[PDB]
């Protein structure tokens, strides 16, 4: 989730 | 967005960033920033249109996208404890990463 | 999910972006690419069971799917603005990337 | 929160898995530690200051956090399927990972 | 999804539930399936095309997926409580109404 | 909303798909024509309002509307895909449920 | 929460809907039975263990529930009407429901 | 919706709020009023096709809308203290701001 | 949760 | 709440922002006048209470509250970037309007 | 964002509809152009500075942006249906009461 | 808001349920109050600005709200049964609670 | 819920606690608990209807709730971890709370 | 977490507090403090764990974390309006708190 | 939680 997060919020 | 309304976004809000006198016009333009490079990740360049995702070339310039969120991310860290001077400061530097890759694939 | 469930959800869902025909189909398939993909890059493969975490071997292998995410993202992005063909063939150029890790890996 | 707080809540996190008899308290530990390296991707260390952001340095140390992350994942993937002892052991893997960046930059 | 996505979404979760060793992993095979089957329930298939919406053959067809969705229902309230073994056979016993079904209807 | 403020609802949301030449117009009257016909499903209609809830006739009035919603939800799910001529020839068929149940009921 | 746990949760509630004087009161009793219900739907009793899941007594218990579910919905739509004493015969009216299942099989 | 739609939805609501016996429905039917109305403002009417929008008859018919607007918020603000009849009331002097536009553009 | 979610949803 | 409530939300908070020393004082307040505004908007006065919602009367009472409204927006857009002085002098002015409608009205 | 920006945000996001050849990027940057004109609503502009909020000029500066706001609704009417061309045609017309405002305050 | 504001804010909200006929107005009153008393537990009075935390005083202080707050509870309780004349008897009894701690203290 | 419908409740399930062999279980039940006592705080009882609010009794009363609730929480933390036993324990030594209170004012 | 861990975050957050130069860092240190508050008031210590629940002992050291909560509010509050030299002096009066529980229980 | 909720909520 951690990557995906970084970037979206 | 396209790639070239990304770029067109990056240098609004560097602008603005620049003018700003306090830390919600930072934040936000900081915040636009962030959505606009990150979107301009993925995309791929006129000049690179023929190559290989794989090759050195497009590696590279997603490289230079992941560098530049990282910056944003920093600086975008100073304008949420409402350090104006200092998150202008590292706007400013994200300038180096700009001029990079254009020099190189612009 | 293991890696083999998420490489099942990976082959299924270019699958059904192949055979698809609308926009809303495609996106849904490479929404969950995306989420497997996400799952599959941490994981260690058997071959390379034995292999340090900061090997070559790991290092190219965690690569090949930050290639596969961005490239799902480029195609996300034009399924998006509803351009099935243009994204179908975006999701094919992405067997390239399945491919080379594969050839290394599997 | 800045780079010593992070490493502050990594080092605690760790800790807190080592002495744990539980999935629930594994899984919180892990999590955090996520968060913590997520934001100390973007910082820049005391030592690397000098460095520009572009150098093998900046690039090895950005590296050694996504490294990180992953190996956590690895963790929390196995602490979710309630397996307690391999996600501890993946834990104290981690600090190979930990001592590596902190011989080169710490 | 179509008919035959749904399909492929419930054997390959079938087959997860049955190399399964922990409690989440049922569980999220199972929610997979009874999404899966939600979204059946309202197709028509193929041989029954020619039939009436209010005709005993599409009754029997709609009826079979909402005995599939209750035997999901009483599997995953089983998983909930952590007990695998016993979700498993339930999953297992989930066949004979795949079965029934298709001997009418595939 | 009560029986007939429902049947309105029904009947003017099957003129507004019939007229539609948009995907987003068809799947805005199914969604509303479904809000419908699950308010309408535990409605008791005048006729029956001396009946046993499980009588025959109760029955098979809350059977007419458990079809419907079934078949509101293929439509939807072809609205959903963008494809109106499908989904405008799927809302035609719901008539003959209308009539089944009116011919009974009304 | 197991058959009993559902059964005794439905009992409580629709003792609470009798001896109440106002909406929300009855509003939260019938939201809780339908909660109930939802879960008792997919459970098998005692007396039907060793019974076929698509035997005529397991069709009928499912059912039960089914009808139950359908009446509270009628209950609850009066009593977001603020119709209090409306929604009380309505709750009443449930009872046959209850008594009929028990019957054949508690 | 188009505009023929949206006054459909004007229509049906007003029967609704004449006949209704309690609050909830008069605020239901109310609160789609509202939305009707809402998007109503900025459409442009057949007999006002060839006008341009900074024309005397637009801004006209943009007013209606607006009065009708604040007419549907104080009904609302008088259903939401469940005072029905005065709500009523309010509503049916809705029909001269209804009348006075469709005098002039229907 | 699924018979409730296909009307609700 | 009516519009004596309205009003005394309006007063109160002009003095919470005249006492303010930092601009979440200030945003508070202004936002909540925003509201109280708002309800106000379609109310309609004692002293005009025989009088038509297509009056001068009206028509100019409502300007009233659409004149204070944007003048809320444009102290809270100061307040927002930390400039408390100006958002206090732009709340001050607001006076001026508040005056208005009283001497017309109240 | 001050007034010059929320009108850089108008300029480019007309030329973004310009070239646009896909609904959803059209409906993106509508809406972006409905957010900036929004806050520019309440704005006063640099050669009004003196000016009352009650006077002539402040009254039709605030009057040219509800008038695009009501276009730029009208244009995302038509964004919203997939008519990419006519949203194009309703966007165009916008430049017209661009023009009038800049002419008498600009 | 400060100690005053909460208590301006406790003060009008009572008499608001004072004059209140509708049970929404008496309700959003209470939460209000509920809001302003919780705010008000933290915060230190003039007449103790030099005392213990750990005091007799301030201890009895806090334990005032503390109180206040669960009335205000039970308040809330009665008027989401909308039960009017209840909540308004709860809501006077709350006065005691309020000129204690003011005899004491103000 | 009325006080004697919290009491139900908290009876209900500290039987479900008892009964249980698993951790959802008792964690739901548990968490139905600790929302019945928070209801149940602000409750006035029978026999303490004469008393006042800042009666030794009421006081005595309401620390009787906070007392299981904290019990209560303590239980679910133990719950939560797995610890099913520990947790069911815990939930017997809830009595004594019970009990106590009972003793002098049920 | 356990009543160690708790106390780790309690003295982490109090430290980053006294060296914060932003209220965003004071608040969120505090927000910390709170939950880690949350979660120890509920425990037992070592110290008094063959005490009974109803010990002037427990009374004292639950009563010393609701102690706790409350000076967190008071913080809370100086940061939420910006005031960060005042919101710091109040967290070291928080210490008081701290020491006067570890002098008896520690 | 419920200390929490019963002042937030
Ligand atoms: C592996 C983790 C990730 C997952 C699972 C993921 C997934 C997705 C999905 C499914 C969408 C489509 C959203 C929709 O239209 O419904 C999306 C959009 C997008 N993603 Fe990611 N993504 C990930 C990582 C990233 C990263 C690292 C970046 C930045 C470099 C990024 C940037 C974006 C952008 C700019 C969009 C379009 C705007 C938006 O919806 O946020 N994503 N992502
Ligand atoms: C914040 C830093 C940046 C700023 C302010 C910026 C700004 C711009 C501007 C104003 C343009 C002209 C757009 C146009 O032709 O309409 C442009 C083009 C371009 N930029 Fe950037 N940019 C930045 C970062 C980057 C980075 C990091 C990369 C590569 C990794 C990049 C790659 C490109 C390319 C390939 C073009 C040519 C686009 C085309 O001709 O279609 N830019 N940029
Ligand atoms: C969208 C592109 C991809 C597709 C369609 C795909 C498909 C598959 C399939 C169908 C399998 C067989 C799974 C089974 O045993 O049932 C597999 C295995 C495997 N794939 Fe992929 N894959 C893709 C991307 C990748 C990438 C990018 C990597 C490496 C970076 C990778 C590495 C592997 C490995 C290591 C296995 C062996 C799994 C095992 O035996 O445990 N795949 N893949
Ligand atoms: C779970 C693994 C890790 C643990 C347990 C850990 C722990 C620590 C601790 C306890 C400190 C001292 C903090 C202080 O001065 O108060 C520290 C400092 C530091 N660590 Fe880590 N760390 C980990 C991972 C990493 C990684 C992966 C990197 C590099 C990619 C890194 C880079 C640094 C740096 C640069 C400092 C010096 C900070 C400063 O002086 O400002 N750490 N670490
Ligand atoms: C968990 C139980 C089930 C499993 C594992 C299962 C599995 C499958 C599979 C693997 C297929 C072949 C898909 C393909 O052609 O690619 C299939 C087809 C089919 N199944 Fe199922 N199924 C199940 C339940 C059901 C039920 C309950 C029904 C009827 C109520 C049903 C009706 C059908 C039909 C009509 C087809 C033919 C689809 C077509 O040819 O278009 N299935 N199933
Ligand atoms: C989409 C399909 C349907 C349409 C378009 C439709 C339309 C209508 C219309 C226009 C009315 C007249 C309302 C009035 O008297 O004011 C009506 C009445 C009625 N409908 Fe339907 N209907 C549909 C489906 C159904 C179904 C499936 C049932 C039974 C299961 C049903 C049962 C009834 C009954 C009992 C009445 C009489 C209501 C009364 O007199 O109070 N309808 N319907
Ligand atoms: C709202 C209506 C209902 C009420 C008030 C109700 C109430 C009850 C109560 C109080 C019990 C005794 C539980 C215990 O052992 O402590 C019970 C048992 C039972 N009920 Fe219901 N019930 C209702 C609906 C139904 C329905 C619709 C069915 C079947 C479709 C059903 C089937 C059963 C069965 C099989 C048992 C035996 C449970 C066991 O021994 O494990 N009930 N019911
Ligand atoms: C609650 C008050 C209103 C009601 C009940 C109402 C009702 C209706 C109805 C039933 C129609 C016929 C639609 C059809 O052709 O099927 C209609 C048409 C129309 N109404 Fe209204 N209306 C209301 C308010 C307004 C207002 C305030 C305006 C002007 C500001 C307006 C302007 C029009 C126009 C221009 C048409 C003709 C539409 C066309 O031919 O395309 N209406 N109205
Ligand atoms: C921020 C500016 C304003 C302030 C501070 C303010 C303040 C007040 C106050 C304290 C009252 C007495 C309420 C009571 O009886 O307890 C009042 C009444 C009133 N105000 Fe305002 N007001 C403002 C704006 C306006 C505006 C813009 C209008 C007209 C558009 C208006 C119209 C009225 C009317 C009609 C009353 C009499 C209410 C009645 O007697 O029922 N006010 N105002
Ligand atoms: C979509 C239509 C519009 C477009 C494309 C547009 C575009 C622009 C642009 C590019 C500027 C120059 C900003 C700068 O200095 O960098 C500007 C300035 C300005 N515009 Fe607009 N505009 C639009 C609508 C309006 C409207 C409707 C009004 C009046 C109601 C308005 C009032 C102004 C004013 C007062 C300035 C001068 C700002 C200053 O000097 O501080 N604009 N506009
Ligand atoms: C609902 C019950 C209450 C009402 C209606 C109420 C009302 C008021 C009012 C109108 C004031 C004058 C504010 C001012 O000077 O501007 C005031 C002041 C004050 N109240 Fe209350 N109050 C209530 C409850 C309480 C409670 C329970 C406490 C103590 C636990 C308390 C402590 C104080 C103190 C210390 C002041 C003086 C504030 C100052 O001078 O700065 N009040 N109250
Ligand atoms: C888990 C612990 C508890 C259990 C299992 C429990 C159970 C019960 C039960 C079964 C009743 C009878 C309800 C009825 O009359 O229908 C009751 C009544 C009562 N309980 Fe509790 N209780 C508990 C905790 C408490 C506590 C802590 C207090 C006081 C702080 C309390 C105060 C009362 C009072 C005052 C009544 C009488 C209600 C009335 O007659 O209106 N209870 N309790
Ligand atoms: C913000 C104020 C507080 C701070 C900074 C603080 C800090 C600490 C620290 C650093 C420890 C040592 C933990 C360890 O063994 O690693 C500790 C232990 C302890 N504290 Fe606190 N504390 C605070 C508040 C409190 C309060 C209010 C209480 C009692 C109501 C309390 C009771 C205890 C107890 C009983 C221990 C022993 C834990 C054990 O050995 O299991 N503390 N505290
Ligand atoms: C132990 C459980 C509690 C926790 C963890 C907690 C936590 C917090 C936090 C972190 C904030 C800051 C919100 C922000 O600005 O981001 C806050 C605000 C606040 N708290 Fe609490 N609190 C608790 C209990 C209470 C209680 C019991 C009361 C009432 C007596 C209360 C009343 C308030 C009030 C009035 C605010 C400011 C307005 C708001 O954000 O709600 N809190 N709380
Ligand atoms: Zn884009
Ligand atoms: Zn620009
Ligand atoms: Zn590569
Ligand atoms: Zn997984
Ligand atoms: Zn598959
Ligand atoms: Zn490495
Ligand atoms: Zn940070
Ligand atoms: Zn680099
Ligand atoms: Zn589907
Ligand atoms: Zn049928
Ligand atoms: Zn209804
Ligand atoms: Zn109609
Ligand atoms: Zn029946
Ligand atoms: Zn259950
Ligand atoms: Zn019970
Ligand atoms: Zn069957
Ligand atoms: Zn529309
Ligand atoms: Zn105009
Ligand atoms: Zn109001
Ligand atoms: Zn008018
Ligand atoms: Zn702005
Ligand atoms: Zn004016
Ligand atoms: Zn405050
Ligand atoms: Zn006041
Ligand atoms: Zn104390
Ligand atoms: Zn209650
Ligand atoms: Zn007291
Ligand atoms: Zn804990
Ligand atoms: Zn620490
Ligand atoms: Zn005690």
């Amino acid at each position: 989730k951690t990557t995906c997060n970084a970037c979206h919020q | 967005a396209d790639l070239e309304d990304n770029m067109e976004t990056l240098n609004d809000n560097l602008k603005v960033i620049e003018k700003a006198d306090n830390a919600a016009q930072v934040k936000d333009a900081l915040t636009k920033m962030a959505a606009a490079a990150a979107d301009a990740w993925s995309a791929t360049p006129p000049k690179l249109e023929d190559k290989s995702p794989d090759s050195p070339e497009m590696h590279d310039f997603r490289h230079g996208f992941w560098c530049l969120i990282g910056q944003i991310h920093a600086a975008l860290h100073l304008a949420n404890e409402g350090k104006v001077k200092e998150a202008q400061a590292a706007a400013e530097q994200l300038k180096t990463t700009c001029n990079a890759c254009h020099q190189k694939y612009r």
